[PDB]
């Protein structure tokens, strides 16, 4: 994911199969190569609680 | 005319208490300081509730709160602006604001007059609250303190705490606990 | 002051203002501020061929009355006889 | 006999009680911090009720008070009077206007006049009805105010017929009625003696004549008197032989405002207590039942104030101040706990106020109430446009539809034809490339002398250098010719009349539709200030206007040396301090232009201060204009914050700093050909057309010849002070016209004028 909506999408793929490991690699806008107009903290700061109510989501911070 | 306009701009039906969301307490106070700049004492609006982080509630005469509402109306942005291709720093403030369901300006200078009168009345009936009698801490709305550790009248405090003084809700919910029970009005739209 | 006397005076003042207007400059910025702020006009109507003094008073509002207007909740309406017939004569569509 | 009431102080709480009784939650009546409490115009009835009701009591007006019926009641605010306040002490006077026996019963029309501090504040009108069969023909009268009749004395027999009537009685019998317009403002007082036959008929009023200003002056009297009459001869005459001026003017279509839901009170005691109407009919069932009513009828007065509140709220946007007139017809009765949809539309105009009509029906869809209200327009200001935007055919559409328009244009077009030999309508209608006047027969020669007497005086150091404006027109000239490669409509001597005319015409149509607010403020931009003065203050005739304005243009076309091809040594530049730099302020443009003024010893001054930090205009020496336009271009590409360099350096330091910049650009334009062609800038635009540095100090010598021209055309008697005081914003001063020592001084300061200086110096000419 790279968007707040994108994250929310992953959360849905998560409910999809609650027993399956999903590595949500939250990248930021300050990464290398491909980009994003997005801040690295805001999205995560904002989605964290919801991301965390799904045990199958392995939250991984990247970029910078 | 006002009610008309305030309605076709997706804001509430003008009342004495406006609630602004996703703005710094500092940010909010800034716009109000501006609005209040142009008004006389008796028509000024102040922060009533600091319900939370970027959640506040301004309060005063409905019409002057409507004025604040206009100065805000230009500073904001259409909700579906899609600033996803704009660099973060460069983007525009998106934020919510609406009038609240209440007939009176609580926690404002408009009510200070009724302060002394209410107390003078509370005495003329049986009512008083001795710190001896309260069995469990009752956290002060402004202090966050206990109302028992109080030199003067606990009654008189909670009167002035509802009528004149702001509600620093997070600081008044200083305590630590496992569980909070909400007995107050309004299901999931309520304080809990 | 005596009515006839007031006339006589007010008269020559009026003629003075008009005579010398010829040389002195046009203080329109100060003027707009008189009726926009001192009087708080809500309907400023321009009577002319095209809307020139209007867009003048419109810019002035954005440039200076941005905040005043907002707080004091005054809706201002700027109308040119040229283009805003409907709004001046109170005769709309459906 | 007049009925005197009682003095009445309005307590803060009598108001609380009344507002709450009728249910009027307007904030103007509720005690708020730092505001005096206002009293509802409704409250007038609480004050006057005892003075008024007394009027239906005398023995000569014998009625069964238990069968009394209220027909109507209205309040009219006398103009200029502020609304009732909580402080006020109020004297009430109830005169009973008309008492007439009708087929169905006796009718009494009462008039209240609530005064405050000597002056009258508002009038209250009530008419009551004693039902039954009467015949007191002995004690029955009625005075009616006849509408104003206008009469256009066109012919010689017309004037003959009028002198034929004994009631037509003017001051100087020698008055030349021929070709004037008369108005007849008549009151007719009648007393009955029989069923249809009048006992006596009086009919009096002033006769007035229209002035060029369209003002009306008393010329004489209508004085009719007759016993055993049968009809009113005077009114019949004027009806058939005249037209009836009604001050109301309908809109094109009624404009709906709102449909509101109302309710009558559970009990009537609340209203009765505040109002002083203890009439048992409304409160005691046994009285109501004895009078054979449907029940304890709601006070008709409640419905009056209740509905009024709705009009107040929704039609006046809850600005108590705005409603100045309200009136109410009690169609049918209403019981307590009835619901009332009352509807409100905007029906027309009267004297700048919105005419509003309403109708209230009940649950059974029966009309119960109907009246109208007059409500003030929002604060209005009129600004009159100056030259520059004139288009061919401008306002010619309105000439085709509006009568007011035609009269304005035609009066003018005629004056122009008969004294200068051209049609301003033609020039406007089809922009003529050229136009020759021909000094034909006896009338041709009359015309040319009016051309020959065009003088341009020039007081230079005591000396008065006067020249003919029209050099060539002389005793041997057969014609003159105005020229313009584009079209004469854009040559100021014609442009100005055209503009003034279009505007004055348009405003007089607005005035005719009753759309001009009484207290509106006005101002004009250069030229438009004559149109503004003419339109709102009628300071001059339509002809005087086109005259003054036409000469103002000829004067400006000779107040500057011209070349062979008639070229100018001067011009105007329109600047925008914004475009130079976001830093470049007003004091910055002033500063810069004042330096390039002193430095080059040329002429530049700021002429138009139009929009702060955005639109300015400077005039003067074409060379000085080419410097400023370039000095400016430099400061922009150079990014020179002068507000910052003023802090860091000294006066003399930055002075010299641009004195250098000036001197490098000033060399460049002096070395340019004869009549330098001003070119565009970054913040400078040349005003193509203008050739005179007007609104600079340059035109200071051409003042006193115009200052006489104006005095010969703006007569003392046409300057009515109130039309200007506080409403008129000049251009010299930018402050509302006031005839005060204060004001007079400011004018001297901005101009230095003899007539003024003496006046300031000996202001104590106070006493006649």
């Amino acid at each position: 994911p790279g968007s707040i909506d994108a994250i929310s999408q992953v959360i849905n793929i998560a409910k999809a199969h609650p027993n399956f490991p999903i590595a949500l690699q939250w990248t930021g806008g300050r990464g290398g190569g491909h980009h994003s107009f997005e801040d690295a903290h805001t999205p995560m700061l904002q989605m964290y609680s919801k991301i965390r109510r799904h045990p199958n989501i392995m939250l991984i911070f990247g970029s910078g | 005319s006002i009610l008309e306009d305030s309605l076709e701009n997706n804001e509430g039906v003008p009342s004495p208490m406006l609630s602004i969301s996703n703005l710094t307490q500092e940010q909010v106070q800034d716009y109000v300081n501006k609005t209040n700049s142009h008004l006389p004492a008796g028509k000024q609006v102040e922060i009533s509730l600091v319900n939370g982080a970027k959640n506040l509630v301004v309060s005063g005469p409905p019409q002057s709160l409507y004025g604040l509402n206009l100065t805000l109306r230009k500073a904001k942005a259409p909700s579906g602006l899609d600033q996803s291709r704009i660099p973060f720093s460069e983007r525009k403030l998106k934020f919510s604001n609406r009038f609240l369901p209440v007939a009176s300006p609580f926690h404002s200078h408009l009510l200070v007059p009724a302060s002394d009168l209410i107390n003078k009345d509370l005495v003329k009936n049986n009512v008083s609250f001795n710190a001896k009698d309260i069995q469990i801490p009752v956290y002060d709305t402004f202090d966050g303190s206990d109302l028992r550790v109080l030199s003067g009248s606990i009654s008189e405090r909670i009167v002035d705490c509802i009528i004149r003084l702001p509600v620093k809700w997070e600081t008044t919910t200083q305590f630590k606990a496992t569980h909070i029970l909400d007995f107050g009005p309004g299901g999931a739209s309520g304080l809990g | 002051m005596k009515p006839e006397v007031e006339q006589e005076l007010a008269h020559i003042l009026l003629t003075e203002l008009l005579a010398y207007q010829f040389a002195s400059p046009v203080r329109w910025i100060e003027t707009q501020d008189v009726f926009l702020k001192d009087f708080n006009t809500e309907r400023v109507v321009e009577i002319g061929p095209s809307p020139t003094l209007a867009g003048m008073a419109q810019r002035t509002l954005k440039n200076k009355y941005e905040s005043y207007d907002a707080a004091l909740s005054l809706h201002r309406e700027i109308l040119c006889y040229s283009k805003d017939a409907k709004e001046i004569y109170y005769t709309p569509d459906p | 006999d007049v009925i005197k009431g009682k003095d009445f102080e309005i307590t803060a709480k009598e108001v609380y009680d009344f507002t709450h009784a009728v249910g009027n939650n307007c904030e103007d009546f509720v005690s708020r911090p730092d505001r005096t409490m206002l009293a509802p115009m409704d409250f007038a009835i609480v004050v006057g009720w005892r003075a008024i009701i007394k009027a239906i009591f005398p023995n000569t007006v014998d009625g069964d008070l238990l069968k009394l019926v209220h027909l109507s009641n209205g309040y009219k605010m006398i103009p200029g009077a502020k609304p009732l306040q909580v402080g006020d002490v109020v004297s009430t006077t109830a005169v009973i206007e008309s008492v007439v026996n009708q087929p169905t019963g006796k009718i009494v029309d009462v008039v209240g006049t609530l005064s405050r501090n000597g002056k009258p504040v508002m009038e209250v009108t009530s008419s009551f009805f004693y039902r039954g069969n009467y015949t007191d023909f002995e004690n029955t009268f009625q005075k009616t105010v006849e509408p104003v009749y206008q009469m256009h004395i066109k012919t010689s027999k017309d004037i003959a017929v009028l002198r034929s009537k004994e009631w037509f009685q003017l001051d100087d019998e020698d008055f030349d009625l021929l070709n004037k317009t008369l108005t007849f403002e008549t009151e007719t007082e009648v007393t009955f003696k029989n069923a249809n036959i009048f006992s006596s008929v009086k009919c009096f009023g002033p006769i007035k004549v229209e002035l060029p200003t369209k003002e009306t002056v008393e010329i004489g009297i209508v004085d009719y008197e007759a016993g055993a009459s049968h009809g009113n001869p005077v009114v019949d005459f004027l009806k058939r032989n005249g037209s009836t001026l009604e001050q109301k003017v309908n809109l094109e279509n009624p404009i709906p405002i709102a449909v509101l839901d109302s309710y009558t009170p559970s009990t009537n005691e609340p209203y009765a207590r505040v109002s002083g109407d203890l009439n048992p009919i409304h409160v005691s069932r046994h009285f109501a039942s004895y009078a054979n009513l449907p029940g304890t009828i709601t006070h008709g007065m409640f419905s009056s104030a209740s509905v009024r509140a709705l009009i107040e709220n929704w039609a006046a946007d809850s600005v108590s101040s705005r409603v100045r007139g309200y009136t109410c017809q009690f169609v049918d009765m209403v019981l307590p706990n009835t619901a009332l949809k009352t509807s409100i539309q905007h029906v027309g105009m009267i004297n700048g106020r919105k005419l509003i009509k309403f109708e209230t029906r009940n649950e059974d869809d029966v009309v119960v109430l109907t009246g109208e209200a007059e409500i003030e327009q929002p604060v209005t200001t009129f600004v009159f446009t100056g030259q520059g935007s004139q288009e061919q055919g401008m306002g010619m559409d309105l000439y085709k539809t509006s009568k007011a328009a035609q009269d304005v244009w035609n009066r003018a077009d005629n004056h122009f034809k008969d004294t200068y030999g051209f049609s301003i309508l033609d020039i406007v209608i089809n922009n003529p490339v050229n136009l020759t006047i021909h000094f034909g027969g006896e009338k041709g020669k009359r015309i040319r002398e009016n051309y020959s007497a065009m003088i341009f005086e020039t007081i230079v150091d005591g000396k008065l250098k006067t020249e003919k404006i029209f050099k060539e027109i002389n005793e041997h000239s057969t014609s003159y010719t105005f020229r313009s490669e584009k079209g004469l409509l854009s040559a100021t001597q014609f442009t100005q009349p055209a503009l003034t005319l279009m505007e004055k015409a348009a405003f007089e149509d607005l005035k005719s539709k009753g759309l001009i607010p009484a207290d509106a403020t006005f101002a004009g931009h250069s030229l438009g200030e004559y149109a503004a003065l003419a339109s709102l203050a009628d300071v001059m005739s339509i002809e005087s206007l086109v005259e003054v304005v036409f000469y103002r243009g000829m004067t400006m076309q000779v107040a500057v040396p011209r070349d062979e091809l008639g070229r100018s040594n001067y011009g105007m530049i329109a600047i925008n301090p914004g475009r130079v730099a976001a830093s470049f302020s007003q004091e910055a443009l002033q500063y810069v232009v004042e330096r390039v003024g002193k430095r080059t010893g040329w002429l530049v001054e700021i002429v138009n201060y139009n929009v702060e930090n955005q639109q300015y205009v400077a005039a003067g020496d074409l060379r000085a204009l080419d410097t400023v336009t370039n000095v400016l271009n430099f400061i922009k590409l150079q990014k020179i914050d002068i507000i910052e360099l003023q802090k860091s350096l000294s006066l003399e330091e930055v002075e010299g700093h641009l004195f250098e910049i000036i001197d490098e650009a000033s060399k460049k334009s002096a070395v340019k050909p004869r009549p330098l062609k001003l070119e565009r800038g970054f913040a400078c635009i040349p005003l193509v057309g203008i050739s005179v540095p007007f609104h600079s100090t340059y035109l200071m010598n051409g003042v006193k010849p115009f200052k006489s021209f104006l005095k010969k055309n703006i007569i003392k008697e046409n300057v009515k002070v109130a039309r200007l005081a506080g409403k008129y914003i000049p251009n010299l001063t930018a402050k509302p016209f006031q005839v005060t020592k204060e004001y007079f001084q400011d004018v001297y300061d901005l101009t230095g004028s003899e007539p003024i200086k003496e006046i300031i110096d000996n202001w104590e000419k106070y006493e006649q």
